[PDB]
């Protein structure tokens, strides 16, 4: 919901999907 | 000779218009000359002065026409081509846009719109 | 889409009539019950965006207000509570210019008396002096001018906007506005939005516009 | 003498076309789509192969055959639905 809100707002503290998320290497560090 | 082939009294591509500002007086044209008995059948008088239309019809119709929605620079180029006048409304004086009474039409002849839809590449010679 | 539009006896006294308090007593006894909480928290929550406003003022953005539900209370907040305060004491006394544009009475002369006697030690060229002025001026704001309803009646008029767009390009200015009407972008051509130079951010709240319909009665019905 | 005969490996060029056109149909155009237009791609691509002389369809011949069926279906449709449905089978 903070995401969806952060980016109708035009807020720029909402996160960029340039950098993949920390969970993605939850799942990449077991490779 | 060509001095006396033209008159040479005119005092002087001609438009330069943005895509966005060119399709919008495409359909503005389409709004002016077509009668609204055909808006339900062909997108689903030109000797004459142009009709007035409404705006809701200019928005549908250009959104029927364009090779995008609502962003307010579709907005912003037809408040630029009726300041431009290339668009006309029913007032003189004190403009009151967003005032339900004001009507629009169009200010400006065939041979324009036939170039612009040249060169957006629209076929408004076969809705007529 | 525009297939949608293509595509699309009575009378009212066949529904109950309705008295002057009857009206006021919905209005009054529903927006303090209905989605109070709720909204509270919505409004907490956006209150974070406060110094991303703030700091697009300082760089010389205005910004615009636009979305579902009454305007009024988050720019009067924005403007007395945070900006103001800030813009005088991290520097280191700011008018609060509050214009309520839903007024159909608001003269632009009345208006533009008060910001030449704030500022200033035909309209246009008094402007045009004054941003001559204040180029070379130090460039720390001094006036904050709140314009609520940038599409009222006294404001949709021509001059008035012509006049409004000129004040922003004075750095010491800061202009807040709201605006409610769908076609509310149409109001402004190439020359309006270049000066304005505004900053757009969807601030939809649902709060229950009651002040602006205040001024022009609903009863008519 | 030339009765040329169809290969089921040819099935998912014939199915997802199918499929592709039918999609279409409901989200433009007042034509609806039907079996015989499949009815008659098959028999035009088996027309197609007899004309090389080849006893088995190739997927050449189905290229063709889908082209003529497409074309005759989007021309015959007005004016405003005609422009949209050539630019979503540019690629047959």
């Amino acid at each position: 919901y903070d995401e969806i809100i952060f980016r109708k707002l035009g807020s720029m503290l909402q996160t960029t999907n340039i950098l993949v998320t920390d969970d993605q290497y939850n799942i990449w560090k077991k490779r | 000779i060509k001095l006396f082939l033209s008159t040479d009294d005119n005092l002087s591509q001609t438009y330069d218009l943005s895509i966005i500002s060119k399709y919008l007086l495409i359909a503005s044209y389409i709004c002016s000359y077509l009668e609204p008995r055909y808006d339900a059948s062909i997108f689903s008088p030109r000797y004459l002065q142009p009709s007035l239309f409404a705006i809701e019809r200019l928005l549908a119709i250009f959104q029927a026409i364009f090779p995008m929605k609502a962003n307010i620079e579709v907005f912003q180029n037809l408040s630029e081509l009726h300041t431009l006048k290339l668009i006309a409304t029913t007032m003189n004086k004190n403009i009151d846009y967003l005032s339900p009474k004001v009507r629009w039409k169009v200010n400006v002849p065939w041979e324009i719109i036939k170039e612009i839809s040249e060169s957006v590449h629209f076929n408004i010679s076969d809705y007529f | 889409t525009f297939e949608g539009y293509f595509d699309q006896r009575h009378t009212m006294s066949m529904a109950p009539d309705v008295t002057r308090e009857e009206f006021s007593l919905v209005s009054n006894f529903f927006n303090e019950n209905f989605q109070k909480r709720p909204r509270q928290k919505l409004f907490e929550i956006q209150k974070k965006m406060f110094p991303q406003y703030w700091f697009e003022l300082t760089q010389g953005f205005s910004l615009l207000f636009y979305g579902v539900g009454s305007k009024r209370n988050f720019l009067e907040e924005f403007a007395i509570d945070y900006l103001s305060p800030k813009i005088a004491y991290s520097q280191l006394s700011i008018p609060c210019l509050i214009l309520n544009g839903y007024n159909p009475s608001c003269n632009y002369r009345d208006v533009f008396k008060e910001i030449t006697d704030l500022l200033v030690p035909h309209v246009i060229l008094q402007i045009q002096k004054m941003i001559d002025f204040y180029k070379n001026q130090p460039l720390d704001i001094k006036l904050i001018l709140v314009v609520h309803n940038l599409d009222g009646p006294s404001i949709r008029k021509n001059t008035f906007q012509t006049m409004l767009s000129f004040l922003s390009v004075i750095r010491q200015i800061a202009i807040v506005a709201s605006t409610d009407h769908i076609y509310a972008p149409l109001l402004w051509d190439n020359m309006k939005a270049q000066n304005y130079n505004f900053v757009f951010h969807d601030i939809s709240n649902f709060e229950p516009s009651t002040v602006e319909s205040t001024f022009q009665d609903v009863m008519k019905m | 003498k030339i009765y040329p005969k169809l290969h089921q490996m040819d099935m998912d060029k014939v199915s997802r076309v199918y499929a592709d056109l039918r999609r279409e149909s409901i989200s433009t155009g007042s034509f609806p789509i039907t079996v015989r237009h499949l009815e008659s791609i098959l028999r035009i691509a088996e027309s197609f192969a007899k004309m090389r002389l080849s006893e088995f369809v190739s997927s050449y011949d189905l290229d063709r055959a889908i082209k003529v069926v497409v074309d005759s279906f989007v021309d015959a449709q007005k004016v405003s639905v005609r422009r949209q449905l050539r630019r979503s089978f540019a690629i047959y």
